[PDB]
């Protein structure tokens, strides 16, 4: 409201630029070409009312695509979970058991990916719903690298989320999982992403949560007047760099990924889902793929699958390794900032 | 306008010349050392 | 063998002597019109100083 | 083909402070040269006169000295009389 450090307090009104502008073409002149040579409410709403005005007197900005989905609460939980998280849509599994019977190669289980979808609906209860990354990580938890931070993303699971016996949805998925990569329709022809978490709506069985599908994080208006603010969360056993890694040190915009691991042996099928930041162009990352992950190539079609997932456009990017609380869980969380969504499609094995 | 350039160019050789008439000053510092040079026999002599 | 000392505060200037070149919109083609280029040339050269 | 002499050329890129012009100000574009054979066959029978005594500038062109190497000195009246003394030899030009 025109304060006297002016040339950034009008800077930051959305310039002289538009006043000048407007100079030349508006301001001056007949020429574009011409001849030649009642107490205490009212005035409170009253000022509302002229607080429209207010918001009709006048309207940077960025823009965004926000998204909603009538979500059921079995596999994820908005309301565990904190704004700012990682959210996964799926497909319909009705598919499920007639795409297992006919990409699973000869010799193998059709029959398992069907009985395994079919035990989870089972246990879930004592319908393309949505998969929040944190209840992901503790399903392939058994694959991982640091494991003690993967049972630190069990300790809270088993106790915050909404349901019965969350550890037998937990190890009902997991062998999901494992009947996945064994009927060989892999996670990647499943798992979509959708947006990161802004807000939800509570119902009982059922939740409605929005999400950014598009577009950057921090500045949508998340509801609450106070904060409209929401940092990206990641928990550490998936967070994976490849500017330490590599030796990659230089600064740029850093993109942010999404990586699956196949392992493929008898009845002993290995996932983890990791989020690779790196300063690489997607066409130069499956080299980067082979230099790390050789292990799985072996014992297996690639090992690997991946999509983008978002840029982070500051020029030095800057992360955050923390031990947040999720209820009374303390658990060392990865938080990112500053992240502009931006999706795309997975890549092929076969 | 001629006239005005002659303002400047003989007013030139003013500097130039006082350079130039400024080295006899400094030639005789210069040619009082290089005889007095010569009638002077060392102290050890 | 001081302690304060006096310094400048004010910065420097320059004193410009440019090129000096005009631009002119013009309406009608006549000697008034053409001379105003010789006009606004000295217009011009009388601002620097 | 006399149209052709007329359309080959591009026009000019300077205007003139003065125009050769008909008496009544129509101004002239451009110039043919021949020899007096061929232009007195011309003038009688393909070509006509719209007019015969024409208008030409006399005064030639003149020049302007705009900028130039800032150069001056002084003899030892303060320091800033060596600025002052510029604005004066720059109002001279003026």
């Amino acid at each position: 409201t025109k304060p006297l450090p002016t040339a950034p307090m009008a800077w930051a009104e959305s310039s002289p630029r538009e006043l000048a502008g407007h100079a030349p073409l508006r301001r001056v002149l007949r020429p574009p070409i011409a001849r030649r040579d009642t107490r205490a409410t009212r005035d409170d709403t009253e000022q509302a009312v002229d607080k429209i005005l207010r918001g009709a007197r006048r309207a940077g900005a960025p823009r965004y695509h926000l998204t909603r989905q009538v979500t059921l609460t079995d596999l994820c939980q908005p309301n565990a979970e904190r704004a700012g998280a990682l959210l996964l849509a799926l497909r319909h599994p009705t598919d499920l058991p007639h795409l297992a019977r006919h990409r699973a190669p000869p010799g193998r289980q059709t029959e398992r990916l069907a009985e395994a979808w079919g035990q989870l609906l089972e246990a879930s209860a004592l319908r393309a719903g949505l998969v929040s990354f944190n209840f992901l990580v503790a399903a392939c938890a058994a694959a991982y690298d640091a494991r003690d931070a993967a049972e630190a993303v069990r300790a809270h699971i088993t106790t915050n989320y909404g349901g019965t016996r969350a550890g037998a949805r937990l190890d009902r998925f997991s062998e999901c999982l494992r009947a996945m990569v064994h009927t060989h329709v892999f996670p990647h022809e499943v798992m979509r992403f959708f947006g990161g978490l802004v807000s939800w709506v509570t119902q009982d069985e059922l939740a409605s949560v929005t999400a950014v599908c598009s577009g950057p994080q921090e500045a949508t208006h998340t509801g609450h007047p106070g904060r409209p603010r929401s940092a990206v969360t990641i928990p550490a056993c998936a967070f994976v760099d490849l500017d330490a890694e590599l030796c990659l040190g230089g600064p740029g915009a850093a993109f942010l990924y999404l990586v699956f691991t196949y392992r493929q042996c008898r009845d002993q099928e290995l996932c983890c889902v990791y989020v690779v930041k790196s300063q690489l162009p997607p066409r130069g990352l499956e080299a980067a793929l082979e230099r790390l992950f050789g292990r799985l190539r072996i014992t297996n079609c690639t090992y690997a699958a991946f999509a983008e997932l978002g840029v982070m456009p500051d020029d030095s990017p800057r992360c955050l390794h923390r031990t947040e609380r999720f209820g009374a869980v303390g658990v060392p969380v990865v938080i990112l900032e500053g992240v502009v969504w931006r999706p795309g499609g997975w890549r092929a094995c076969a | 306008i001629s006239l005005h350039r002659q303002l400047r160019a003989i007013q030139q050789l003013a500097r130039n010349v006082q350079a130039v008439l400024g080295a006899f000053e400094r030639g005789t510092a210069d040619q009082m050392l290089h005889v007095l040079l010569e009638k002077a026999p060392p102290l050890a002599l | 063998e001081d302690t304060e000392a006096d310094v400048p505060v004010t910065y420097g200037e320059m004193v410009l002597n440019g090129a000096n070149l005009v631009t002119a919109l013009v309406m009608g083609k006549a000697v008034r019109s053409l001379d105003d280029v010789g006009r606004h040339l000295l217009e011009m050269q009388e601002e620097q100083l | 083909w006399l149209v052709d002499l007329t359309t080959a050329t591009q026009p000019s890129v300077a205007v003139p402070r003065l125009t050769h012009a008909d008496t009544r100000g129509r101004p002239v574009d451009g110039v043919l040269v021949t020899t007096a054979a061929i232009k007195q066959r011309l003038l009688q029978s393909f070509l006509k006169v719209e007019d015969t005594e024409a208008d030409v500038p006399v005064t030639y062109g003149e020049m302007v000295l705009n900028g130039a190497n800032l150069v001056t000195a002084l003899v030892m009246r303060s320091l800033d009389d060596v600025g002052r003394h510029l604005l004066e030899m720059q109002e001279e030009q003026l």
